[PDB]
RNA sequence: GCGACUGUUUAUUAAAAACACAGGACUCUGCUAAGUGGUAACACGAUGUAUAGAGUCUGACACCUGCCCGGUGCUGGAAAG
RNA sequence: GAGAGUGGAAUUUCGUGUGGAGGGGUGAAAUCUACGGAUCUACGAAGGAACGCCAAAAGCGAAGGCAGCUCUCUGGGUCUCUACCGACGCUGGUGUGCGAAAGCAUGGGGAGCGAACGGGAUUAGAUACCCUGGUAGUCCAUGCCGUAAACGAUGAGUGUUCGCCCUUGGUCUAUUCUGAUCUGGGGCUCAGCUAACGCGUUAAACACUCCGCCUGGGGAGUACGGUCGCAAGACCAAAA
């Protein structure tokens, strides 16, 4: 798995972190 | 390391002050004085291109050694 | 006075009572390496560490946990093989039959 | 097991410390059930380095070697030569098969 | 019976020292540097008075000088003591004092401990928090600090300039030792 | 919805969401302690000693508690004026 | 590996002499700090953390990992034997344990460093990169968590396969300087293998045993459910 595909997942890690903080926090 | 001067040379003085330094190995650990930190993990790095250059170093060392002592034997 | 116990080490002391403990279940005479031997040798050292092995110390207790499971090896080939050794051994260290 | 207990006295101290000490080791060897084969005394010695202590800096030492056959726990139970003022230094090592001279 | 007690403890007493032997009392001259102390009296001869609650010790810092040892308090603050004055090597008993926790108001009823009304609860005529309609605290942007029943305020570090005339006293003639 | 809970309260129109509470935090206190009452002596604190005493606010527990010291207070500071 | 002791260098802070104008920092600056006397220089004190040189393709450990020195207790490994024993072995679903770092809980500790944050700059802007302060944390004790590019991106084991150069730790033979045989660790290579790069007796070769895992990309390591966790979350894990 490449870096260029690790973006990929890097992203989507990140969004879903983001998301899961923002709304589990309530 | 201190070093004494003789008859007011001090030219003379200061050659044997920095053989002195280089021959004790005190001048490659003052060289060697880093001014950030380094991590554990770029120590390896480090290390393994240290390896590299030291291995294409000895490689050059060895074919220049060999053309000079077969071509000062006279063959 | 040299020679007292109280002058040894630990590891001199288990390597004189292991020897005893050697002597004690031996099938012939140079017998040093049969089943019941090594059970009774290794019964000895694991209530030894089990003792003296400190909490903290992970690294020395998976060496004990080894030496449980080659005694767990030890007496599942004795019970098949040599039943009057098997018995021997569970009556005089104490130890549970667990064929399962 | 064997032992050699290395003692490094401050150099002012006396000829009746340096043996008040060692015969105070000596004793606690003793009600230990231990043997004491041999007691040595190296002189005056130079420091590496000038030890610092309480009283100040000091460059020389009186080496002193106590060889014993002892408990295990003596090096424990040997902790008081930390708080001992006729002393530099203490150190208890298992014995070697050198020959010191 | 006693003579044996007293030659096994002869045994021990040439192979040890000050810092174990736990429980005993003896001046503060005769210590070391670092020792861990408690019960240390102020007045020599009178009686033990500062490092007493369970689980609390001090250390000494100075050896006698002019007669007077340095010595950490529980609280921080450092002191000379008489060296004459006497202590017990150690650390008072039951250190796990100040960690149990009680979980009912009947267990401070036990202790003889009695309700504490809330300086905001009262009326104008009860305390300097008292009054207003709803919860209120009775002061605002030109007030004061939080204060006691009797108007001296207990935030901010607030000391009595008696208490500071004292201390500053007590510090000076301290920086001269 | 409110209060965590058992309790307490306007004797004689209000029993509650109010008070208390266990828990939390801040500030002060080196012992002739601070603090409180007294002109004072003195007493309480306490035959206690910072794992203790006092004052304040919050109020089980769980997760948390962001910005501001300009203002009112409290507080530290070598000098000059 | 765990426990108990102990050492010095350097950083920071503080003190005392001497001394007087800056220091610090940048691409350039400024914040900061300094005439209440700094930086600098000598001596001293306190404290925490990490252990220079040795020193590395070395060593040890199942892996994660492990570096000053002494002692206690302790796990594993190697060699030799005309010693014992007699197939007692390998692998391993479900399970159990160990498991960087960050994080969490309680109590300590806090030099240096430093998420957050304050300020100084750069810039069109600069929620950054640079500078200056700096909290949690980093450290200790006891518990929790259970994840990493946890990588050799190479599961564990067994048998076999031309050599050369080094090296760790032994043993034997030596014939004065080396050979032999085990043991791990490296470099190169005949073959053979490979999509290619390359691997090559520590195989990715010639064969085999047992386990785990894959079946176009995205959606997605997402949704749902269960279990576990104080939380943070973790594991098993789809479909349209
Ligand atoms: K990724
Ligand atoms: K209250
Ligand atoms: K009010
Ligand atoms: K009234
Ligand atoms: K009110
Ligand atoms: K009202
Ligand atoms: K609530
Ligand atoms: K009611
Ligand atoms: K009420
Ligand atoms: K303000
Ligand atoms: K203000
Ligand atoms: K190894
Ligand atoms: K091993
Ligand atoms: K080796
Ligand atoms: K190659
Ligand atoms: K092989
Ligand atoms: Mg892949
Ligand atoms: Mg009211
Ligand atoms: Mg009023
Ligand atoms: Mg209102
Ligand atoms: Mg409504
Ligand atoms: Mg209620
Ligand atoms: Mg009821
Ligand atoms: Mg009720
Ligand atoms: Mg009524
Ligand atoms: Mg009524
Ligand atoms: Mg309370
Ligand atoms: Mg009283
Ligand atoms: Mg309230
Ligand atoms: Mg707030
Ligand atoms: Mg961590
Ligand atoms: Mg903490
Ligand atoms: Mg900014
Ligand atoms: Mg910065
Ligand atoms: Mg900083
Ligand atoms: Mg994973
Ligand atoms: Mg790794
Ligand atoms: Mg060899
Ligand atoms: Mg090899
Ligand atoms: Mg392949
Ligand atoms: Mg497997
Ligand atoms: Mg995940
Ligand atoms: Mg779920």
């Amino acid at each position: 798995d490449s870096v260029k595909k690790k973006r990929k997942k890097k992203m989507n890690k990140h969004k879903y972190r983001k998301l899961r903080k923002k709304q589990g926090r309530k | 390391i201190r070093v004494k001067v003789f008859s007011g040379d001090l030219d003379k003085a200061l050659t044997i002050l920095q053989r002195k330094m280089q021959s004790s190995g005190m001048e490659r650990l003052i060289k060697a004085q880093q001014t950030h930190h380094i991590k554990n993990s770029e120590k390896k790095v480090l290390a393994r291109k240290n390896l590299e250059r030291k291995i294409k170093s000895i490689d050059f060392a060895r074919k220049l050694q060999s053309i000079l002592i077969k071509k000062v034997r006279g063959l | 006075t040299y020679f007292h116990p109280d002058n040894m080490s630990s590891a001199e002391k288990m390597k004189i009572e292991l020897a005893k403990v050697r002597e004690e279940f031996k099938m012939s005479e140079s017998d040093c390496g049969s089943a019941r031997v090594q059970v009774a040798q290794l019964t000895t050292k694991i209530k030894h560490l089990s003792s003296v092995l400190h909490k903290k110390d992970k690294h020395s207790k998976k060496g004990l946990i080894a030496m449980v499971h080659r005694r767990k090896k030890l007496l599942k080939y004795m019970r098949r093989t040599d039943w009057d050794s098997y018995c021997l051994s569970l009556s005089k260290l104490g130890l549970r039959d667990n064929p399962d | 097991p064997l032992y050699d207990c290395m003692l490094l006295f401050k150099p002012i101290i006396r000829k009746e410390g340096l043996i008040d000490l060692v015969a105070r080791i000596g004793k606690h060897v003793y009600s230990k059930n231990g043997v004491l084969t041999e007691v040595k005394s190296f002189g005056k010695v130079e420091l590496g380095y000038g030890i610092k202590k309480l009283d100040g800096r000091h460059y020389q030492g009186q080496l002193m070697q106590i060889t014993m056959m002892a408990t295990p726990n003596i090096n424990k139970e040997l902790h008081y030569l930390n708080k001992d003022d006729k002393l530099l230094r203490w150190l208890l090592v298992k014995h070697r098969d050198i020959k010191i001279g | 019976q006693n003579k044996t007690l007293v030659a096994e403890m002869e045994e021990k007493m040439l192979h040890m020292d000050i810092n174990s032997m736990i429980g005993s009392s003896m001046p503060l001259g005769m210590m070391r540097i670092g020792t861990i102390i408690h019960n240390i009296e102020m007045n020599p001869g009178q009686g033990a008075k500062l490092v007493r609650a369970a689980g609390t010790n001090a250390k000494i810092l100075k050896e006698p000088a002019s007669g007077k040892c340095l010595i950490k308090l529980p609280s921080g603050d450092t002191r000379w003591i008489n060296a004459r004055c006497r202590a017990t090597i150690g650390t008072v008993s039951n250190p796990s004092h100040g960690v149990k926790k009680l979980y009912k108001a009947g267990q401070s009823r036990w202790l003889g401990i009695r309700p504490k009304v809330r300086g905001v609860a009262m009326n104008p005529c009860d305390h300097p928090h008292g009054g207003g309609e709803g919860k209120s605290k009775s002061s605002g942007s030109r007030g004061r600090t939080s204060v006691s029943p009797w108007g001296k305020p207990c935030k901010g570090g607030y000391k009595s300039a008696s208490v500071k005339k004292k201390k500053k006293r007590l510090a000076a003639r301290e920086a001269k030792m």
